[PDB]
């Protein structure tokens, strides 16, 4: 399942089968990709697919126990991978070969379900990724790694079930007008579920190439991503999530 | 400034309504059916 | 509106829509790149003015970004305004529109 | 040509007499055993005038 | 019989609790705020376009 | 005498307590799995992402939800009208998040009342009588097809169908009259004249029977004990109840043929609910109601509002506030 | 002030002609005039806050929403565990009982 | 529009679709004239 | 007394078009120089898209080369229709009418060799439709 | 009523008087050629530029007069005068791509553009505002 | 066959009713045409791009 | 948030405040909306008011059109809740 095996399929036989989100393999070893210090370069078509969503939960929480990442089950659909996360690679920090984020489907809003019935939603993204790797050659090793800022799950113009919001919306629990009619120390101050905070946190990734091809078709490797989850615009505390799947990319010479 | 269309649309409607009960009105008159 | 906000200079993917999902471009339940919004229920559309923009995995993000030729913006702006939504007295609208057009599809 | 115009106008005049006076003549107690080819003459000139209107439409 | 006070305390104390009853309350504040300038014109309701409860994008 | 004919004469036997005929081989297992999923998902279903916008709605009895708020929530709008059974899910709780319980109830309930309607034919064949009580049940079956199947067919997803709950039906009606104007549709107009008219003629015909009973009873005991069941004679003077109502309006406004009277009871609500079930299904393909918005204009061209505009200010207010973050573009499904 | 017929009312400020001047809007983006745009100042008079005037724009919106209920009052609601929705008087409960019995 | 010879007959073909409604209503006229026998 | 009108008499509310005929001239000329240059402009564009189809046959990606013959070239049969009803003589018009018909026939046989995934058959229907495109342009001048 | 239909002709304030016929001609031709995209002054496919009295004035040719609107339908531009939005908008220049512009004269472009300026004089808050003034 | 006559008489009279109110600048769907799109699907009169001549 | 002190700059006045103002707030100034405010919401001026006149990929006649309305622009600290809906905003007429 490479790129050249996937482009020959028609849309009428890919649609529905669950093969349209499958991060294509790119067979190959004993190769390298040279990145010149003067020539321009770009990653394109950077498909990233996770597997085995795992949310860090506490088991003892007093003392003498870790925070073991409990395995969850996926809850939305097969909507979880990312497609086409192109960006310029030709910047060179004293050697390191970094690529910054440009565009594409950076994010995918999926929910997973912990044991206990609680569904945590999260925003699996690689937006503002700046991943550096030691060296100038690419292939069979050379692990990238950098920080991405996630945005919050809901935006500012997401209205609540009671019509409250950050950018838009009511600024009081308007179905309880007698609690608003208090003047001193009781004037819906119990709720700071009302003041919605679009807060932005950061997440880390580390990806290995794990295969190469000297013409194109860069990695078909693996990645490990640590990340926070949805905070409900500043209502509940976020959990840590650990994602570990398969990414794939393609370097073109620019 | 004469309309000349709904004159023609309603003088032909008067022809049409004088077809259906012009069969039955002659047939009631002549004892047929 | 994927065309119009791309013509205002937005990266039209990574939209960050209001519910957290895709505003313009989204992912299908089977994993295809589809249009986001309320129109994700009509994701199985095969239409001859957008099927020159579908690759094998749904809508191609490269063919949308460059080859988005203005006969398609003619057919999109016509078919949006000529939607099958009318009245019994032939008023074209979303059923709260004032009457200035007689159009039911 | 306007000679076609009075031909099809003569068709709608003749078929107005045909569509009224055919079911009058059939469903009278008389007038059908007597006048079969009063109808088929009138149906013959109706089907005759359509053919005359038909290939004059080519010219 | 307007509201269930058990579920208005809960939906104010949980911003992800939603039911069709809680969706029915927001539909009533759409009716009472849009029709009020036209239904009762003696009151002179001069609600601007920014303060009446709209949803998103329409 | 065959091994099948001895089974085939048990299914079509009228000696059972409930008739279990050949339409009852389909409606008994389909309604019992539309009951066993409805009773469980009303009590203990998890919250359901109805709109596909990753905001779940919690409509079961465990999650709060007193029974004038709980509902079996419709499916996800990301699913749409796609066939979503249990075996096409990755897990059973992933099937519950997208609202899989709503097509499992409503495709078995609709196939169950379609074979209730054939079973209502079927006992009218084995008992030897006129069979058109299947036709009178075709007015609720079409009306249960209109809100549950044909409105999800025309309007796209299964989320636009009626939620299986009491407060879900009131949410379905407000969202319908926002976008389709059912109140000013002339076929829903006939249906409420077959609903008020059917409720009139129930209170009219049921009154004139019970006000003209011949006294086969005493004074202190109940009146209903004077009709011995299975008797031959009529228990009420039809000629006196006709002579009552012929004095009320006038003499020839009342049926002293009790068969044409009772057919008029079976014609006025059944044709009216046939015209409602059409209207919701023709509004499913967005042939909406009447739109007399801004029709009355004066000589200067200034818009004079009529009574259809104050309906429209209600219709617009429940248009901007339904689906409060599910819209990204200015026109609703245009 | 909100009338008795409503249940939720937008907190619009009017002058003595009926014209608006500030509205504390529902949509903050492209709001033409708000509480902190035109900068309204509260000058309290009488009661517990006799002479306390403040122009802080967050604290003006607090006593703006309360004063559409008619008058501001300090409520002790840790006694009966009050839930925050307005009940009805015995004037209005008698009339429910007596116009339905009659 | 119509062909230019037949353009005068445009008031004639405006009510010709209404004739199948009149054929249903002709059967009630013919039944009433014979006396619904 | 209300100003009432019976079946005409065109006031502001009369829905009749027996009045209100056009007075001035039709200011859109039906076939002028500015859009005929635009039809020549899209023939520069459409010939580059059928030239571009050769690398996607060699890459064996079908939904590009079944889609790029509909992407920019959707207004190709309309513009090839407008060019052949622009020429003056009739016997030169037959030469442009025939290879416009031999273009269309060649083009969809490339589409029938695109859905059937026939790389060896689509490359000859591409080159036959290519030289019929160049045979069209010196037939129309 | 309708005594004053005194819309401006071009810049520096020369006006014109429309007449009753050019207004029934204008409203019947604004409908079914424009009003499926402009139902009350809004633009349905580009709603942040419409047919307001304010938003037509804030263009690089200000379109609050009829002579800049006759030049609009003969040759359309964008909202800042740089590009020429003609392949995505119907006009006399692009009447091959848009068949509705093929038959109407120059004398009823004056009737159509007379209707764009009359409508804020009789329907002032409603013309160009959205559904809030419906 | 009286009733098969009135099916064809509807198809005769409605198709003459559609082409009388034709107005060639508008498309087929902007005029409520219901039998002329059935005949343009069969390729009578339709040109390239969808317009008809 | 519930309280935000920079709401009078987002439209409905002068002083657009380019950092978190919407794209359709430039409609009220002529010669400003379609493509000259492409480069005000893309590669935006997060430094000062006069960083928008030292911006590149503008024509020199576009740079003079900003100079007519230099006092109708400020620079605010960029809030992340308004940068996300800088291009669409969910606000159509
Ligand atoms: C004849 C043999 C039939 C066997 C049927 C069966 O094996 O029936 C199995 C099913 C239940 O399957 C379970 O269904 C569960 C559904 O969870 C959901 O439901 C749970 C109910 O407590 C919790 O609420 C939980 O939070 C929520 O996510 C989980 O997915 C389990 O993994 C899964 O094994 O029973 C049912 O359908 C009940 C049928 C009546
Ligand atoms: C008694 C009621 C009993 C009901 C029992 C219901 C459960 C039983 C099992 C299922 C029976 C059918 C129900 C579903 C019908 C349906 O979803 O029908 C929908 C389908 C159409 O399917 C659509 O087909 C479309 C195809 O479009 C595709 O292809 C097109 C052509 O290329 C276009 O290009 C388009 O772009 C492209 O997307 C899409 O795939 C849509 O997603 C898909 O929904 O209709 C069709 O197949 C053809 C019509 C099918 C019959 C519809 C009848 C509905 C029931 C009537 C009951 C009346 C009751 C009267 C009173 C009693
Ligand atoms: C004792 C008994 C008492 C009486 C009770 C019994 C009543 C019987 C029923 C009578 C109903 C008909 C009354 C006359 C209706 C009429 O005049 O109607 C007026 C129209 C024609 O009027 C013209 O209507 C036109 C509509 O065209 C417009 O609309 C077109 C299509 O929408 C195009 O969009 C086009 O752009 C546009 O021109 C224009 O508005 C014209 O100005 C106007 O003159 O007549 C028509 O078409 C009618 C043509 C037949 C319609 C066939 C059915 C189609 C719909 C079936 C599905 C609906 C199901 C739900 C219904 C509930
Ligand atoms: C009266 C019997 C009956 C009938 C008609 C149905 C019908 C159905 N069940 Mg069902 N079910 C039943 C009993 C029945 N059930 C019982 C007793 C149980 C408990 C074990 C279940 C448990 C059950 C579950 C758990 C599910 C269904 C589902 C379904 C649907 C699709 C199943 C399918 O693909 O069938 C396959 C059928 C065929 C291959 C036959 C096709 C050819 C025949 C001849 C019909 C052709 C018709 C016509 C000619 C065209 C369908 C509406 C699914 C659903 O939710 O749907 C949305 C689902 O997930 N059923
Ligand atoms: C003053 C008393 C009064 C009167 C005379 C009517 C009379 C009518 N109503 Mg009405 N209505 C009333 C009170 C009244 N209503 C009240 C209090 C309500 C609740 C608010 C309604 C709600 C209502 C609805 C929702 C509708 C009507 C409709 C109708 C019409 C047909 C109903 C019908 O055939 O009934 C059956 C009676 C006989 C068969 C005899 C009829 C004109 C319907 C309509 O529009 O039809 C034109 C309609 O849609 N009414
Ligand atoms: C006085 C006002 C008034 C009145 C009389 C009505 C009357 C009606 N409305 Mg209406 N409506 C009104 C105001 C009104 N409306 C307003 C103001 C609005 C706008 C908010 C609406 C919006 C509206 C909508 C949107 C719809 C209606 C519909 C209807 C019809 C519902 C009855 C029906 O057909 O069910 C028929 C019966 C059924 C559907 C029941 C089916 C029963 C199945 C077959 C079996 C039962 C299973 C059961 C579980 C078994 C029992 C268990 C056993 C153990 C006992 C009826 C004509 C509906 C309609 O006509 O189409 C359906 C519809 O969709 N109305
Ligand atoms: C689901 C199908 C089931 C059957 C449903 C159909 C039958 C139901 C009855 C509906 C039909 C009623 C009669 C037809 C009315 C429309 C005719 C019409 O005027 O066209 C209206 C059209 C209007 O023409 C319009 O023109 C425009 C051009 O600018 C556009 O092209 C429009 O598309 C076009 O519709 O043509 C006319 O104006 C003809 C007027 C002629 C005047 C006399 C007509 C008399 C017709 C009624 C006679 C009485 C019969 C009524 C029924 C009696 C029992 C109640
Ligand atoms: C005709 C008589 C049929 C038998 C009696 C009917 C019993 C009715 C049972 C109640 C409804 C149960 C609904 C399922 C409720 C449901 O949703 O279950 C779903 C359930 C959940 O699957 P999981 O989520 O565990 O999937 C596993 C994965 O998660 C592992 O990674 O699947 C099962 O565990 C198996 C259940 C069916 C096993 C059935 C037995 C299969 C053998 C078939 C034999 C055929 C021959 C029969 C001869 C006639
Ligand atoms: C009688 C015909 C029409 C008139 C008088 C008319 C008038 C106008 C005017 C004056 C503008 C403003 C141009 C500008 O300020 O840059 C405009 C904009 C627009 N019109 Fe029309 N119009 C007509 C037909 C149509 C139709 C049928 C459509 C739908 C396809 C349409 C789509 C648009 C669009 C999209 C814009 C916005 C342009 C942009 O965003 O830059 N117009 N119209
Ligand atoms: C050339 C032309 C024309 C003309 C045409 C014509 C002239 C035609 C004729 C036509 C006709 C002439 C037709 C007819 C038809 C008929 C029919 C189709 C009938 C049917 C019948 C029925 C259906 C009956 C029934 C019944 C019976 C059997 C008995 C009793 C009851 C009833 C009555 C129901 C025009 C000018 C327009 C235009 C142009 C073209
Ligand atoms: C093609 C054409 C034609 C033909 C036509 C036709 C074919 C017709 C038919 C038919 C018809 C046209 C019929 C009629 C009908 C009539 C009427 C007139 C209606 C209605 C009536 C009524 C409705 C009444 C009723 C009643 C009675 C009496 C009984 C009971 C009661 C009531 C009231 C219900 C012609 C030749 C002219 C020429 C031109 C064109
Ligand atoms: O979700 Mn139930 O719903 Ca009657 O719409 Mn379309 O999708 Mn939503 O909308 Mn507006
Ligand atoms: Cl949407
Ligand atoms: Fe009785």
């Amino acid at each position: 399942f490479t790129e050249e095996d996937f482009r020959q399929l028609s849309y009428e036989q890919v649609k529905g089968t669950g093969l349209a989100n499958r991060c294509p393999e790119v067979d190959g070893t004993k190769g390298s990709i040279k990145i010149e210090k003067g020539k321009k370069y770009k990653i394109v078509d950077m498909c990233i697919e996770p597997k085995s969503f795992q949310v860090e939960d506490e088991v003892g929480k007093g003392k003498q126990a870790r925070k073991e990442f409990v395995d969850t089950k996926l809850m939305t659909r097969a909507t979880y991978t990312l497609t086409g996360i192109e960006g310029p690679l030709t910047v060179n920090a004293n050697g390191d070969l970094e690529f910054q984020e440009k565009d594409g489907i950076d994010y995918a809003a999926t929910t997973v379900q912990l044991p206990g019935g609680e569904r945590v939603p999260f925003l699996f993204t690689v937006k503002e990724l700046v991943a550096t790797a030691k060296g100038d050659s690419i292939g069979s090793g050379t692990e990238f790694g950098g920080e991405f800022t996630v945005p919050s799950y809901r935006t500012g113009l997401f209205l609540d079930p009671k019509g409250r919001g950050g950018v838009t919306g009511y600024d009081m629990a308007v179905a309880l007008p007698g609690m608003m009619a208090d003047g001193a120390e009781g004037q819906d101050e119990l709720f700071k579920e009302t003041n919605k905070v679009f807060q932005v946190t950061k997440g880390e990734i580390e990806m290995g190439v794990q295969k190469v091809d000297p013409s194109t078709n860069e990695i078909a490797g693996v990645f490990v991503s640590e990340q926070l989850t949805d905070t409900d615009m500043g209502a509940k505390a976020p959990k840590n999530i650990l994602l570990k799947g398969v990414f794939y990319a393609r370097i073109v010479e620019e | 400034m004469i309309n000349w269309q709904v004159i023609g649309q309603l003088v032909s409607l008067a022809i049409i309504v004088l077809v259906g009960p012009a069969v039955i009105f002659l047939l009631a008159f002549k004892k047929g059916n | 509106f994927l065309v119009r906000d791309q013509r205002l200079g937005a990266n039209v993917a990574s939209a960050q829509g209001p519910t957290g999902l895709g505003k313009y471009l989204m992912r299908s339940p089977s994993g295809e790149i589809i249009f986001g919004g309320e129109t994700m229920r009509f994701w199985d559309l095969r239409a001859p003015w957008l099927e020159p923009l579908r690759g094998p995995n749904g809508l191609d993000l490269n063919k949308i970004k460059n080859d988005i030729q203005p006969w398609q913006e003619r057919r999109a702006a016509e078919y949006m305004t000529h939607a099958p939504l009318g009245s019994l007295n032939s008023v074209g609208g979303v059923a709260t529109e004032i009457n200035s057009v007689n159009y039911v599809s | 040509v306007t000679a076609l115009q009075i031909l099809v106008f003569a068709l709608t005049i003749l078929s107005t007499i045909l569509v009224v006076s055919i079911p009058v003549i059939l469903a009278s107690p008389g007038q059908w055993e007597q006048s079969k080819n009063l109808v088929f003459t009138g149906a013959g000139v109706w089907s005759g005038l359509v053919i005359v209107t038909g290939l004059l439409n080519s010219f | 019989a307007y509201d269930f006070v058990s579920q208005e305390l809960r939906a104010a104390e949980d911003p992800e609790f939603e039911t069709f009853y809680t969706k029915n309350i927001l539909l009533n504040e759409g009716i009472r705020a849009w029709m009020a300038a036209q239904d009762q014109p003696h009151e002179n309701f001069i609600f601007p376009e920014e303060v009446l409860p709209r949803g998103n994008a329409l | 005498a065959s091994l099948w004919e001895r089974f085939c004469s048990w299914v079509t036997s009228t000696e059972n307590r409930l008739y279990i005929g050949w339409f009852g081989v389909l409606m008994i297992p389909t309604l019992l799995t539309a009951t066993s999923v409805f009773i469980i998902a009303f009590v203990a279903a998890p919250p359901v992402d109805i709109d596909g916008i990753r905001e779940p709605v919690a409509g079961s009895l465990l999650y709060g939800n007193n029974i004038i708020s709980g509902a079996v929530i419709p499916s996800s709008a990301a699913i749409g009208i796609h066939f979503y059974p249990i075996w096409e899910a990755a897990s059973l709780d992933e099937w519950l998040y997208n609202g899989g319980c709503y097509p499992l109830i409503v495709l078995h309930f609709l196939l169950g009342v379609a074979c209730y309607m054939g079973r209502e034919w079927e006992l009218s064949y084995r008992l030897g009588m006129r069979p058109w009580i299947a036709v009178a049940f075709s007015a609720p079956v079409a009306a249960a097809t209109a809100v549950f199947l044909i409105y999800p067919i025309g309007q796209g997803s299964f989320s636009d169908g009626m939620p299986l709950g009491i407060s879900g039906t009131f949410n379905f009606m407000i969202v319908f009259q926002a976008e389709h104007n059912i109140l000013m549709h002339p076929f829903h107009q006939l249906g409420v004249a077959g609903v008020f008219g059917g409720s009139l003629f129930s209170a009219m015909h049921g009154s004139l029977v019970t006000s003209s009973l011949i006294r086969e009873t005493t004074e202190n005991e109940s009146a209903n004990y004077g009709y011995k069941f299975g008797q031959e004679e009529e228990t009420y003077n039809i000629v006196a109840a006709h002579g009552y109502f012929g004095r009320l309006i006038f003499q020839y406004a009342s049926f002293n043929n009790s068969r044409s009277l009772h057919f008029f009871l079976g014609l006025w609500p059944v044709v009216g609910i046939w015209l409602t079930s059409i209207s919701v299904s023709t509004m499913a393909f967005n042939l909406n109601g009447f739109n007399f918005n801004q029709s009355v204009v004066d000589s200067q061209g200034r818009v004079i509002n009529t009574w259809a505009d104050i309906i429209n200010r209600a219709n617009l207010g429940m248009e901007v506030m339904h689906e409060r973050n599910a819209h990204n573009f200015p026109l609703d499904l245009a | 002030r909100m009338p008795a017929f409503f249940e939720t009312f937008p907190v619009i400020l009017v002058d003595q002609d009926g014209i608006i001047r500030a509205d504390i809007p529902f949509r903050r983006a492209e709001s033409k005039y708000s509480i902190e745009q035109v900068g309204v100042t509260i000058d309290f008079y009488g009661g517990k806050l006799n002479g306390q005037s403040f122009t802080d724009a967050p604290t003006v919106k607090k006593y703006a929403r309360k004063a559409q209920l008619g008058e501001v009052f300090e409520f002790d609601r840790t006694t009966l565990e009050s839930d925050g929705v307005f009940r009805s008087s015995p004037r209005g409960w008698y009339t429910f009982g007596h116009a339905n019995f009659a | 529009a119509l062909p230019e010879a037949y353009s005068i007959f445009k008031p004639l073909v405006d009510i010709l679709p209404v004739i199948p409604v009149f054929f249903l209503l002709l059967a009630f006229v013919w039944q009433a004239a014979i006396g619904f026998r | 007394a209300p100003k009432q009108s019976f079946f005409g008499g065109s006031s502001a509310s009369s829905p009749f078009v027996y009045n209100m005929k056009q007075t001035g001239e039709i200011l859109y000329k039906p076939l002028n120089d500015e859009d005929l240059q635009f039809h020549k402009n899209v023939l520069e564009k459409s010939r580059g898209e059928l030239d571009r189809t050769s690398e996607q046959i060699a890459r064996k990606s079908w939904d590009d080369m079944r889609g790029v013959i509909r992407n920019q070239m959707y207004n190709m049969r309309h513009s090839q229709l407008r060019l052949i009803e622009s020429v003056e003589s009739a016997e030169k018009q037959k030469a442009a009418k025939k290879n416009y018909n031999d273009l269309k026939k060649s083009l969809e046989e490339m589409d029938l060799a695109a859905r059937n995934k026939k790389q060896e058959d689509a490359r000859k229907f591409r080159a036959s439709a290519l030289k019929a495109f160049d045979s069209f342009t010196t037939s129309v001048g | 009523d309708d005594i004053t239909r005194t819309i401006p002709l071009e810049a520096s304030g020369t006006t014109i008087t429309l007449t009753p016929e050019q207004v029934k001609r204008g409203k019947r031709l604004f409908n079914s050629s424009c009003a499926i995209c402009h139902n009350g002054g809004i633009t349905k496919t580009n709603p942040n530029v419409g047919l307001d009295p304010e938003s037509l004035s804030l263009a690089t040719p200000p379109r609050d007069n009829v002579n800049s609107l006759i030049d609009y339908m003969k040759d359309p531009t964008s909202y800042d005068g740089s590009e020429s939005i003609a392949e995505i908008h119907p006009s006399i220049k692009s009447a091959d791509i848009f068949p509705k512009m093929r038959s109407l004269s120059d004398d009823d472009l004056f009737a159509i553009a007379g209707h764009i300026l009359i409508q804020p004089k009789v329907a002032s808050e409603k013309w160009g505002g959205g559904k809030i003034y419906y | 066959v009286a009733h098969a006559g009135i099916m064809v008489f509807w198809c005769g009279a409605m198709t003459l009713f559609e082409v009388a109110h034709f107005i060639p600048e508008k498309p087929l769907y902007e005029q409520g045409f219901i039998l002329l799109p059935h005949l343009a699907t069969l390729g009578w009169g339709v040109g390239p791009g969808g317009e008809i001549v | 948030e519930m309280e935000y002190e920079g709401v009078m700059y987002l439209g409905g006045s002068d002083k657009i405040d380019v950092n978190n103002a919407n794209i359709r707030a430039y409609t009220k100034y002529p010669g400003m909306y379609p493509n000259i405010a492409r480069e005000i919401v893309k590669n935006g001026p997060f430094e000062s008011v006069d960083d928008v006149l030292k911006i590149e990929t503008l024509t020199a006649t576009q740079k003079s059109v900003v100079e007519k309305y230099k006092n109708n622009l400020i620079a605010l600290p960029s809030r992340p809740e308004y940068v996300i809906d800088k291009l669409n905003n969910g606000l159509y007429r």
